[PDB]
């Protein structure tokens, strides 16, 4: 019987700062034991300051980034070129997603940009339509090795001040975006080590006030 | 369907449909309206040219819509069966999905909007 | 109905300069319901320390198999079990049950006190070995374990260093599992001193 | 999930925890699962977050639509109804929620309305509603009366979830209280159980079992 | 898993990849797929890795007996004799999937061994999940009359295949070389072209993070 | 819901220096049996685009027929159909991708594998793949079935990231294709002799080789083989 | 797999393809399923690789402890063991056996062992997946007391058919003459037959 | 929802329905009211699956109420029970049937006779003296076919089951939480507040 | 079979069983004593499979009767719940396993203090304060982590028992016909006739 779904591997990763935010993915893209490309880019520029990701099956995923991207157009054709804000495309991608509710797209999505107070964010999103923003989340396949990775070092959970018999915690405060790619790209180098289906490349999105800049780091391709 | 736009604008900016409407209106039996401080009370005429009528069953000019509210009217009466009709489903309607009976505003307001949106469909009088 | 991961659990072990260190969670659950909140997973026969995780009545089962048989050991070869001699044992025993296997995922630690290197080893349920310079996992949030150890993670660690170390790698995993949790304890293992500490974790 | 609301004295006690769980997966620990529909409404969700989290947001429009029209905010019974009623609707497709419709008006006084995705509408003093439903009852139930306190019961309702966040391992995270009076709906703050079972353990001397 | 095995000259070489998988997750990033069944017979084996390590050692004993009690050097059809009659016995059960070379006093000798217990011979062969990626170059490169330094370069070049192109095998090459005369040399760690790039960020936390319940001294003396 | 009856295998192909090569053989397999010999599935759209097509020969056939219908249609009303306006390899994609993914959102897909080689209006090489799922992706080297599994582990020795493209020459990177070709016939069992291989250069166009054959084969080690072990 | 026996005027010829699979990989592209159970009795393997290779080890065995007690088997007698195995077996195999050897009281002898355990004494047989494609043309082709030279050709006609039709088929055709004169072994590569 | 009784005597009908609503290993509820007004003399129990119960007795509810108020006029328990029926018997053929058992009873005013029919979710109707759904008649029939005579009174009734679910609440499994009882007569319909 | 509940104090054991004993749709005896005297101060209530559970029960019983007869000596607490616990692990992996679950209360006279243990089916032992097998823990758990302090005294115990009995009859689907209660202590074992 045909099987109108398919995993394409891959892992993703957004982390938002003061008044900055990053989204990473690696470039690998599998099917079973197999890589398809070594290079083949989900992290896409959206417009309006909005960084994207549907990190699955990525036949699914291109379709949701494609919607959207005509979502933020038609936005600007129906009121006047307002910006799209993060919690509006947030929104309206919920409706994407659920509008499949019963034959649902098989991805993990995750957005980045800035709020209206200029302050980063970052949008995580279930396969049918379920969101919350967050400092921080990983998505895809190695998910569930960088995720506590991120609560013990970006949100510092389980770390209290020392001397202080374990009962005040460590205080929490911004990452600079030197740190905070500090951490993604460790993030990373650690899922390629463990898991099969990330490696051979990293790419940052990171997102200022200024516009959208990238940054490209080799992983090992093994 | 039969689609024609029957109910139209004249170049002085009329609908003579709707106008033509209101004179069968004014054909119709008297009927008449006053609320009290406690109360309302409709009185309606009845004309008596016709005898050997059988008051029993002739259909009686005040209808209820639901136990706590009455129509009453003047103009065409086949027509008028067709309001109250849907009257009283969309009163029915109500106290399923909202769990309360209709208010006389609700239920004049759904009225109105019938008989308004027969002045712009088409096929229709 | 998958054996594994009806009761939930995990262990974590690591090595650092001339000591090694092991942990584990105290949760027993039955699916959702949380039982017991002191169930140990790590036993030690000698000098030699084993952690079980996976089924527990075969976790329990298990320890009171390798305390008959390294009783046994030290009555006739008039010593005690060494890890890598252990670790053999452990082999042999589950692959023993190919066909019919224990629901576990062993893990032995131990310094070897003729050469005095630390040594550590895991294994799947029938009994294959793997042994590892830096850390082994085990669990039902090994994924966990696996993304805090390769990032955490520095070889040749002080003793007290190494603490924290595995310490924060357990609980940061176990606080994103549902079957594990609700309480930990870590053993440090030096040439002739063995520290057991008891972790203060969220209890939900 | 565990959510509870209660009705007593005082008004209406409204408390969830805040964990999303894909399979033994702990997703999240920071879900807002009370949905804020007017400042006199409030929603519960459990079960499929998407599900919860789209129509009760649909409800909120819905009720928007209702005051628009009538000139008059929507009642609970009403409220409560427009939900099952579209449930019902897709009753056997595979939507999951558990959901409970909270508020209060001039004509009903405080109400709690259970309402569920296989179109069960029941209207209640005390509901929970969850995977870790049946640990709230156990500590609710055998402490409630109807003449508590406002500040006792804000207290058993974080204390029933507290329970439940500890037994149950699809349940935790944090606490989130509400108070539901005749004036609206007021927040109690956002509890973390990573310090609030200590910090009950240790006043109250409860929670035995745990290694101290 | 990628292993293979190549003829040469005055002999046999066979060579393996060094990662152990756990379904997408890698639990050993170096792990020794080369065993020895007797000083001069060398076996690789790919699939359930308990079972591949009982067979060999099971064998490798009965093996040692029966040189001790013939008093002669082990030949490689024994072995092969003795693993397919145990794995045919299982009916595919055992999930052993073995390349068996060495040098005995008929000559050298190259064989593979399936689960189910059928044998091959060749000059050349290749099993495991890398085995189509390690069996192109082979069928590319392979000629007859090679030397020892030939087949060596051979040979880890069909791993090398197997370790960038295949999802299941990677890390580290193993070899093992069994010449006509001399010792065979086991070249543990052969080629090691994957090696974890410098972290970004030291993670030693400060002593004393980590909040604490209880101490006490544990007694492992008599 | 679909079951692929009439088969074709591997199509594989890479990128050069001046433009991409690409090849397919000329079986159509029904099962075991090697029905029929005479099947091309290599399809020219103009003179700047070659469509590689694997799978279901009977969706093969149906492709074909669109896009000679496309090349009909792109010639409506456009004086600049032969220059400006003519139809790209991009274009060419798109719509392919654009239809195997309806498809396969209305469960009953086009049982193939594609594969688009050729090259832009401003020189670029173009190489992408896509597939009954409507699953899309690109590569120095690209390749479907077999071919995925054997030919591109020997073409990614000759370009394996993108900075090796400039270095490789046309003659260099046939010799790949040719060879990977014969690999392909000692060891997928439902592959042919008989093959046929296009280039597309930005110079020199487009170059179509019909009726090749696998040739330069080792088989006289086979003679020493006796038994299976004794 | 493609296998054929053929008897003839000085005795029996054995012949078979080279090809094993796993679904559609060809997992090995020179095998030899021409095997030896007896010095002048050989059989032709299809089915399991694993069956028929377990199958040949057990015949030859018994056939070795035969030839020590009371001398040199007969063709049938080998047969026999084959289906004796083949048919008690019969749940637990997927074997189709070919066997052929050489008397020197009876000459050239073919017995044919199916899936069900039967033994057939045929003057020539054909087996294997590519069989199927050649029944038409070895019975339009066979003639009894045929010279080598012709049964050299008829099997590599034969078997050239089966390997172009059948997927499972293909590599080198090997044969195995077995006569008076002694045992000979043959092989044919595709540069020659494919263009028959 | 389970437990549904009811029992027709010389001058009323008595509709007892069980005040439990439980779901998975929770009673949600022990005060539950499983009946709906029809109209002034007629009265609808019912159980079945979840959301359809309430969903369907409510659409009957509201179609006897319209009929009330076009006609200024009570349809007959006969008239009301036969478009219930027929409502049900649609149902079983459609894409998703009403899963809805019920009994109604009612007061005819134009015979002066109590009346009891019971109808399942197939749409099968019967006129009965005594009547149940579920698992409850495999208890209450046989100690009705002992116990009831045709002529007893109100009171004679009520006891009779009390009797009823003595018995249920001795030999069920489950803990229905009691029930409550409503008498149907030339009156009207009431509630017993104290069972 | 179904509710089985046990509370250790300072200074005993008690547990608490159902009387219910159902199959099919009736209850068959509301009076049934789901526990069994191992030794004088070893108590070990079941529940699970028909059949299965007063088979093992009393087959256990046998055995520790025989090693109180054969040494002239009473097991302790401890060493009881490893022998039922052993026998449950050999019984998992059998042709057909014994589906039972129970709960081993005991007073150790040579520590002289009270003891608590839970096993599974599988043969999963825990020592605990207090203890529950089915879906009874589902309730009791939570409302003892609220209402347990370690130093009670048996009156104090019941009371807390009294309270889950409570719960249990309150949000429990089924009727288990309330429970029987027995306490260990360093007096033996004694049997609340008002419960
Ligand atoms: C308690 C905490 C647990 O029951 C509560 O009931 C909460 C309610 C809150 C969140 C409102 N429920 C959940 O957390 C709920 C449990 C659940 C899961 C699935 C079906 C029903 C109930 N969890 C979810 O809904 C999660 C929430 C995510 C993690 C933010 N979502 C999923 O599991 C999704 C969607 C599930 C789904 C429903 C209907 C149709 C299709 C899918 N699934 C995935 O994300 C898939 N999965 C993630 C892990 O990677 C592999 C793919
Ligand atoms: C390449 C990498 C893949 O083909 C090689 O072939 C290697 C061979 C080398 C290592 C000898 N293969 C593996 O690494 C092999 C892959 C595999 C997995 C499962 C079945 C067949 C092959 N991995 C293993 O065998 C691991 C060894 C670990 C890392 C110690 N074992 C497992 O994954 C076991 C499988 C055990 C098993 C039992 C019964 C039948 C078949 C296999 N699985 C688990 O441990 C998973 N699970 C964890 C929770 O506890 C219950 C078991
Ligand atoms: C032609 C090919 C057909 O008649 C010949 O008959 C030859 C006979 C020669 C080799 C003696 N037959 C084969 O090559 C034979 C075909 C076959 C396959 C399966 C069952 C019966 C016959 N191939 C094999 O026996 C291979 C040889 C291996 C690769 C060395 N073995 C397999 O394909 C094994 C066999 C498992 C088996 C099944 C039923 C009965 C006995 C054994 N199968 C696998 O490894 C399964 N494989 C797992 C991955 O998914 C693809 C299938
Ligand atoms: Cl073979
Ligand atoms: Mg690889
Ligand atoms: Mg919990």
């Amino acid at each position: 019987q045909f099987n109108p779904y398919g995993d394409n591997g891959g892992t993703i990763l957004g982390i938002a700062g003061e008044d900055f935010a990053v989204l990473a993915g690696d470039t690998r893209n599998i099917t079973d034991y197999s890589i398809n490309s070594r290079y083949e880019p989900k992290v896409f520029d959206c417009g309006d300051n909005i960084v994207m990701s549907a990190n699955g099956f990525a036949a699914d995923g291109d379709a949701l980034v494609k919607r959207f991207k005509n979502s933020v157009k038609w936005y600007h054709f129906d009121h006047n070129d307002k910006k799209l804000s993060i919690n509006s495309a947030a929104r309206n991608i919920q409706h994407l997603l659920y509008g499949k509710r019963f034959f649902p797209y098989y991805v993990h999505t995750i957005i980045a940009g800035l709020d209206e107070d200029g302050k980063g964010a970052v949008y995580s999103f279930d396969p049918v339509g379920s969101y919350e923003r967050e400092q921080c989340r990983a998505g895809g396949a190695a998910a569930s090795l960088i995720m506590p990775f991120l609560d013990n070092q970006v949100n510092f959970k389980n770390q209290y001040e020392p001397g202080t018999n374990g009962k005040v915690k460590k205080p929490l405060k911004y990452l600079s975006v030197e740190e905070v790619i500090k951490l993604v790209r460790d993030s990373f180098t650690s899922a390629t080590e463990r898991h099969i289906q990330v490696g051979d490349g990293l790419e940052i999105l990171i997102v200022t006030k200024d516009g959208v800049r990238k940054e490209f780091y080799e992983l090992k391709r093994d | 369907g039969y689609d024609r736009a029957l109910s139209i604008f004249s170049p002085d900016g009329h609908i003579f449909q709707v106008e033509y409407a209101l004179e069968a209106v004014k054909r119709g039996t008297c009927a008449v309206g006053v609320k009290g401080k406690n109360c309302v009370v409709l009185g309606c005429e009845r004309r008596s040219t016709l005898k050997l009528q059988d008051t029993r069953i002739t259909p009686s000019k005040v209808s209820k819509i639901d136990s706590h509210v009455v129509l009453s009217f003047s103009g065409l009466n086949a027509d008028s069966r067709i309001l109250i009709e849907k009257a009283r489903v969309e009163a029915q309607s109500h106290r399923l999905t909202l769990e309360d009976p209709v208010t006389v505003e609700y239920l004049t307001r759904y009225v109105a909007g019938v008989q308004q949106r027969y002045t712009q469909s088409g096929g229709v009088r | 109905s998958d054996p594994s991961s009806i009761n939930g659990g995990i262990v974590v072990a690591m090595t650092g300069k001339d000591c090694v260190a092991i942990a584990c969670d105290l949760r027993l659950g039955s699916q959702s319901l949380g039982v017991s909140n002191k169930f140990e997973k790590i036993f030690h026969y000698g000098h030699v320390f084993l952690g079980i995780t996976g089924l527990a009545t075969d976790v329990t089962t298990l320890n009171e198999m390798f305390r008959y048989k390294t009783n046994l050991y030290k009555l006739k070869e008039e010593r005690a079990i060494e890890p890598e001699t252990f670790t053999q044992l452990v082999s042999s025993s589950l692959y023993e049950r190919r066909f019919g296997p224990y629901f576990v995922g062993p893990v032995v630690a131990g310094i070897n006190s003729k050469s005095g290197k630390p040594f550590i080893a895991g294994f799947d349920l029938i009994g294959c070995i793997d042994e590892a310079k830096d850390f082994i996992v085990s669990g039902t949030a090994s994924d966990q374990l696996f993304g805090m150890c390769e990032s955490l993670y520095e070889p040749n660690l002080e003793p007290e260093d190494l603490f924290e170390t595995i310490s924060q790698a357990l609980l940061n995993a176990a606080d994103r599992d549902a079957l594990s949790g609700w309480g930990a304890v870590v053993y440090i293992i030096k040439k002739d001193e063995v520290v057991k500490r008891y972790l203060k974790m969220r209890q939900d | 999930t565990t959510t509870l609301a209660f009705r007593f004295q005082g008004g209406i006690i409204v408390a969830v925890d805040s964990r999303a769980t894909a399979g033994n997966w702990v997703a999240s620990q920071t879900v807002k699962k009370v949905i804020e529909i007017n400042p006199f409404l409030l929603g519960t969700m459990a079960g499929g977050t998407v599900d919860c989290q789209f129509w009760e947001t649909w409800l909120g429009s819905q009720c928007r639509l209702h005051e628009l029209r009538e000139k008059e905010r929507i009642s609970v019974a009403a409220a409560s109804k427009i939900l099952s009623n579209l449930v019902y609707q897709y009753k056997g497709a595979g939507l999951s929620m558990g959901t409970m419709i909270c508020g209060y008006t001039r004509k009903e006084g405080p109400t709690i309305y259970y309402v569920d995705s296989d179109g069960t509408r029941l209207k209640g003093d005390i509901f929970c509603v969850g995977s870790g439903q049946t640990f709230a009852y156990g500590v609710l139930d055998s402490n409630y009366k109807w003449d508590l306190s406002v500040e006792d019961a804000l207290y058993l309702g974080k204390r029933s979830i507290l329970a439940a966040a500890h037994r149950d391992a699809y349940s935790g995270g944090s606490v989130n209280l509400y108070h539901v009076t005749e004036d609206g709906w007021i927040y109690h703050g956002n509890h973390d159980v990573g310090e609030l079972f200590w910090k009950v353990k240790e006043e109250e001397g409860s929670f035995n079992n745990v290694i101290g | 898993t990628t292993i293979v095995g190549v003829k040469f000259n005055n002999g046999v070489v066979i060579a393996a990849d060094t990662r152990s998988t756990q379904g997408p997750i890698v639990a050993d990033k170096n792990c020794a797929k080369l065993h020895r069944i007797s000083p001069k017979i060398w076996c690789a084996g790919a699939g359930t890795a308990a079972d591949t390590e009982a067979v060999t050692q099971l064998i490798g004993s009965n093996i040692e007996l029966h040189s001790l009690y013939t008093s002669r050097e082990p030949r490689v059809v024994s072995a092969l004799q003795m693993l397919k009659q145990h794995l045919f016995k299982y009916q595919g059960h055992i999930g052993a999937y073995l390349i068996v070379a060495g040098v005995d006093p008929t000559g050298s000798h190259l064989f593979s061994i399936h689960a189910h217990g059928s044998t091959d011979v060749g000059y050349y062969l290749s099993l495991g999940s890398g085995s189509l990626a390690a069996m192109a170059v082979l069928e590319s490169h392979w000629k007859q009359d090679l030397t020892k330094e030939e087949a060596i370069k051979l040979a880890s070049d069909a791993i090398q295949a197997g370790i960038w192109n295949d999802l299941g095998s990677g890390s580290n090459v193993d070899v093992c070389v069994m010449e006509i005369g001399k010792d065979a040399e086991y070249l543990r760690n052969y080629l090691t072209p994957n090696v974890r790039e410098e972290k970004q960020k030291s993670y030693k936390f400060p002593r004393g993070t980590t909040a604490v319940l209880k101490e006490s001294i544990v007694n492992i003396c008599d | 819901t679909q079951q692929p009856i009439v088969t074709g295998t591997s199509v594989i192909s890479m990128k050069y220096d001046n433009g991409v090569i690409i090849a397919a053989d000329n079986l159509g397999s029904y099962g075991s049996l090697l029905r029929f010999n005479g099947v091309e599935r290599l399809i020219p759209v103009g003179d700047n685009t070659v469509v590689g097509i694997s799978g279901d020969i009977s969706d093969m056939q149906h492709i074909e027929r669109l896009l000679k219908d496309l090349v009909t249609e792109n010639a409506y009303d456009n004086p600049l159909a032969d220059a400006e306006e003519a139809l790209e390899p991009s274009y060419i994609f798109e719509y392919l991708a654009t239809v195997m993914y309806q498809r396969r959102s209305k469960m009953n897909p086009l049982w193939n594998a594609i594969i688009v080689a050729g090259v832009q209006s401003n020189g670029d090489q173009f190489l992408r793949y896509v597939n009954l799922l409507g699953v899309t992706y690109s590569s120095p080297t690209l390749a479907t079935g077999f071919g995925a599994h054997m030919a591109n582990p020997l073409l990614r020795k000759v370009v394996d990231r993108e900075s090796d493209i400039p270095k490789t020459t046309v003659q260099v990177a046939e010799e790949a294709i040719v060879n990977a070709m014969r690999v392909l016939y000692y060891r997928d069992a439902r592959s042919s002799r008989n093959f046929s291989l296009a280039i597309i250069d930005k110079n020199t166009g487009l170059t179509f080789k019909k009726n090749l054959q696998v040739e330069n084969m080792k088989w006289d080690f086979a003679k020493d083989i006796k038994g299976y072990g004794t | 797999t493609s296998i054929m026996a053929v008897t003839f005027k000085d005795g029996v010829i054995l012949g078979a393809d080279s090809r094993t699979t796993t679904g559609a990989y060809i997992a090995n592209r020179v095998t030899d399923k021409l095997t030896r159970v007896h010095d002048k009795i050989w059989c032709c393997r299809s089915g399991s690789a694993a069956d028929t290779q377990a199958i040949a080890d057990i015949v030859q065995y018994h056939l070795e402890l035969y030839t020590s007690q009371y001398g040199t088997p007969s063709t049938e007698t080998a047969a026999s063991v084959f289906k004796e195995l083949c048919y008690e077996n019969k749940d637990n195999l997927t074997a189709g056996i070919i066997v052929a050897g050489y008397d020197d009281k009876n000459k050239g002898e073919v017995y044919t062992i199916p899936l069900g355990g039967s033994v057939h004494k045929l003057p020539y047989a054909i087996a294997g997946s590519g069989s199927t494609f050649i029944y038409g043309y070895c019975d339009k082709n066979f003639r009894e007391n045929m010279s080598k030279e012709e049964t050299v050709d008829f099997i590599k006609h034969s078997l050239s058919q089966a390997i172009k039709w059948d997927g499972s088929s293909g590599g080198v055709i090997r044969m195995v003459v077995l006569t008076a004169a002694g045992v000979e072994r043959l092989i044919f590569y595709p540069d020659e037959y494919e263009q028959l | 929802m389970d437990i549904i009784l009811g029992i027709r005597v010389q001058d009323s009908v008595i509709l007892a329905s069980s005040k439990a609503v439980t779901r998975g290993i929770s009673v949600l509820k022990d005060s539950d009211d499983k009946t709906r007004q029809l109209s002034p003399h007629t009265l609808m129990s019912f159980a079945g699956e979840a959301g359809d119960t309430v969903q369907f007795a409510e659409y009957i509810q509201a179609n006897i109420q319209l009929y009330s108020i076009r006609e200024d006029y009570e349809l007959s328990p006969q008239a009301v029970s036969s478009f219930v029926r027929q409502e049900l018997a649609k149902s079983i053929r459609s894409r998703r049937p009403y899963q809805v058992n019920v009994l109604i009873g009612g007061y005819d005013k134009k015979k002066n006779k109590p009346e009891l029919y019971q109808i399942d979710y197939l749409g099968t109707k019967v006129e009965l003296p005594y009547g149940a759904h579920g698992y409850s008649g495999f208890y209450t029939f046989s100690l009705l076919d002992h116990h009831y005579r045709p002529d007893m009174t109100t009171e004679e009734g009520l006891d009779l089951l009390k009797l009823c679910v003595q018995e249920l609440e001795k030999r069920m499994p489950m803990d229905f939480k009691g029930v409550i009882v409503k008498i149907v007569d030339k009156d009207g319909i009431r509630q017993v507040d104290d069972f």
